[PDB]
RNA sequence: GGAUCCUGAGUACGACGGAGCACGUGAAAUUCCGUCGGAAUCUGGGAGGACCAUCUCCUAAGGCUAAAUACUCUCUAGUGA
RNA sequence: AAGCAGUAAAUGUGGAGCCGUAGCGAAAGCGAGUCUGAAUAGGGCGUUUAGUAUUUGGUCGUAGACCCGAAACCAGGUGAU
RNA sequence: UGAGGGUAGCGGAGAAAUUCCAAUCGAACCUGGAGAUAGCUGGUUCUCUCCGAAAUAGCUUUAGGGCUAGCCUCAAGUGAU
RNA sequence: UGGGAGUCAGAACAUGGGUGAUAAGGUCCGUGUUCGAAAGGGAAACAGCCCAGACCACCAGCUAAGGUCCCAAAAUAUAUG
RNA sequence: UGCUGGAAGGUUAAGAGGAGUGGUUAGCUUCUGCGAAGCUACGAAUCGAAGCCCCAGUAAACGGCGGCCGUAUAACGGUCC
RNA sequence: GGGAUACUACCCUAGCUGUGUUGGCUUUCUAACCCGCACCACUUAUCGUGGUGGGAGACAGUGUCAGGCGGGCAGUUUGACUGGGGCGGUCGCCUCCUAAAAGGUAACGGAGGCGCUCAAAGGUUCCCUCAGAAUGGUUGGAAAUCAUUCAUAGAGUGUAAAGGCAUAAGGGAGCUUGACUGCGAGACCUACAAGUCGAGCAGGGUCGAAAGACGGACUUAGUGAUCCGGUGGUUCCGCAUG
């Protein structure tokens, strides 16, 4: 309150709405694989276990910033489209699930 | 002098304002401008 | 008090500020202002906009040279050496 | 106890990456046969909170 | 098996107007109120927050119910940076 | 965290849950890109590590909230010695 | 003029006058809400150091109130800006 | 950059202007300065004028504004009128 | 104006007449209406109490009991209202 | 001619009878229901009770719903500025002067405009170029119209004043429709809200042979958030899925 000049808050219109079902994932980037080995097959409750995730959100999503250094298959609900890209650069796939 | 609010050819809803009046300008005009389905200047006419 | 009665002339205008912004020598932007007037007191020369109001830009960066225009007015000449 | 918020302003504004607000703009939602063509695209924007009002209102929102 | 039978009537439900239910006779779909009306009885019905299809859950209108909680006029004993 | 062993303690136990580690966009969605969309352009937002838990101090906020102090309003009662 | 009775506060009474209804009334007194409210006055408890203002915009059912700007202070940063 | 504030009644002089009556120790703006928030000396006393800022001592000295016959420190100084 | 009264010329609730009907969909045709007899529910031709106009009356009702040229209905003739 | 008799909604001009059965209106009954309605008595309680007869009577009243009145009642409001309140006034925008040669700035301080208008006064090519003055003459109230020569844009320009203007931004001829979509670094303003000018970029067209040049009028004013409501389209969502 200002002494009645206006508040910003109606000098200023409500917009918007929420998808109320707002859908993303437990995400996870791409260098963390590192830790890992080569060939072997990665799965999300090995990663719940491994603490790369603490939990699923909605399922599991990927993004591709990091790199690699590991061959190797996974079992994922969703990839980007450099995601699966560079899984199968070096080699090894994604079982999406 | 009065407003204007005109519907395009096709282009479907409510965008284009001029001023005219129904003295000078007594009857429905029309004439050429571009919209935007089009890219083009196409001719628009007053309803 | 008493009777004091009807009472009318104290309009006036919300002021606008006007004139220049920037000056001789003095380095610019590409929408940079260079001056706000009404008419033509001074002309737009090299690599300058003149907006509705006669407001003028410099088309450009650079820098400035105000200077005579006629042999009675006055413009501006941006030159953007570097 | 918990504080709460604005949930008018709730209704109103963004959160940015940093810590910033990200507001509608208004002289909206109505008549622009009165207005022009660059105000009617440079209104279709939005822009942010000046840490004027952001001091005004900090404590307003701990919840975004 | 259920083929046949009993399955909670002025009830359900509706109109009116009032509250409540976070939420405005309301969406109030849910639940009560008072005035008018006013149902099926499975082979049927109820819901699924505008709302219905399909889908699903249940099968109303009959009753009883410890435990996990609440406060201290109490009493006892004790404690008090 | 609740909760539990414990003892009006600690400690231990206790992972439901909370924050962060990717952002963009009302949204659908996409992602170091995103939005707008015509490109990335274009610019906004980005983008390009370090934060987390407890505590101290300051400040704010809801509770009378630095202190005293009205005229008055309402509810229920007393009174015609 | 007495002794006994009857009238109650949004009310009573009233040869009317805001006049009376327990030394007081333009609607009494007791309690309670209630630490009612108070942009209003007053008040606000030991020391030393260092810095150190303002009384101006501007919008206000606003003018002796407020809000930001302005001008202070403190520590993070920058670096001749 | 961010944390914490108070200030919104200002006053007088010079100065500029308006207004008023080339009124007002007026009234409104402005440019300076002082007080407010700043003691000390000078103007007899004399918030705003002149000189001028105190860290604490000290029976030391130099000067400023102003002053130099007595109260009261300093020239009855010179020389001129 | 208020009060009463009235032709009531007509205009006027809660009242009736009924031609026809969501979101989703069992219904007449597998590009398609009898709205019938279907969940969160519905239409006009018309009239329609109190009244609303219209007209009377209405001054020990309220009200006015006026005004101009010549004139401090304080005279008069022109006088208006 | 005044509508208008094929069928004819139905028909005043109707007639007549009540029919699945019922109430149209008014009556008669009366139980209903009532009766501060009189006699009998429990109850010497005549209250109440219940007979009695009489009344009225399906009426109102009563419950809901409805709508007209309603200081009878109750709660609120009843702007500010102001050389005290005060009546008067004024309260939102634009031009100038005060304003002090950057800008900026007061006064119940001085003067003036505004709550629009131009489809041509706009856009774009190609022409024109002053009123006015005298000069002077059918006109003539000198002057109109016309004509000679100078006139500073004194012309004039849609809208007050200002600057500005013959690049004409003034005036005409023709063309037309940029009074275009989606953007823009950037800069001004300012406390905030806001507000203001843009290179240019795609794009694409008008006119023009083009060159290119047009994102509304020479500038400035033309009412004002937001919520709400409405309307249409709709990368959206929209509930177990649809």
């Amino acid at each position: 309150f200002e002494g009645g000049q206006l508040p910003l808050f109606r000098r200023l219109p409500k917009r918007g709405f929420t998808n109320i079902n707002r859908k993303e994932y437990a995400i996870v980037n791409l260098d963390q694989l590192n830790k890992f080995e080569d060939g072997t097959e990665v799965t999300p409750a090995l990663l719940v276990e491994s603490g790369v995730v603490k939990n699923e959100k909605s399922g599991i999503k990927i993004l591709g910033n990091g790199s690699l250094d590991k061959k190797l298959t996974v079992k994922a609900h969703k990839f980007s489209a450099s995601a699966a890209e560079a899984i199968d650069a070096k080699g090894g796939a994604h079982e999406v699930i | 002098r009065v407003n204007v609010t005109l519907a395009c050819t096709e282009c479907g809803d409510r965008n284009y304002i001029t001023t005219k009046n129904k003295r000078n300008n007594p009857e429905r005009i029309e004439m050429k401008k571009y919209c935007p389905r089009l890219n083009k200047y196409t001719l628009h006419r007053e309803t | 008090k008493k009777g004091v009665s009807s009472t009318k002339n104290g309009r006036d205008s919300e002021s606008k500020r006007l004139g220049a912004k920037r000056a001789d020598g003095q380095f610019v932007t590409g929408g940079s202002i260079l001056y706000r007037q009404r008419g033509t007191k001074i002309y737009p020369g090299e690599n300058v906009g003149r907006g509705g109001d006669d407001t003028l830009f410099a088309k450009i960066d650079g820098v400035v040279k105000f200077e005579r225009k006629g042999r009675d007015k006055k413009q501006v000449s941006v030159y953007a050496v570097a | 106890p918990k504080m709460k918020t604005h949930r008018g302003a709730a209704k109103r504004v963004k959160r940015t990456a940093s810590g910033q607000l990200k507001r509608s703009r208004a002289f909206t939602s109505h008549l622009f046969a009165n207005k022009s063509t660059k105000q009617k695209r440079q209104l279709r924007k939005a822009r942010l909170v000046s840490k004027s009002d952001m001091k005004r209102v900090k404590q307003l929102l701990a919840y975004k």
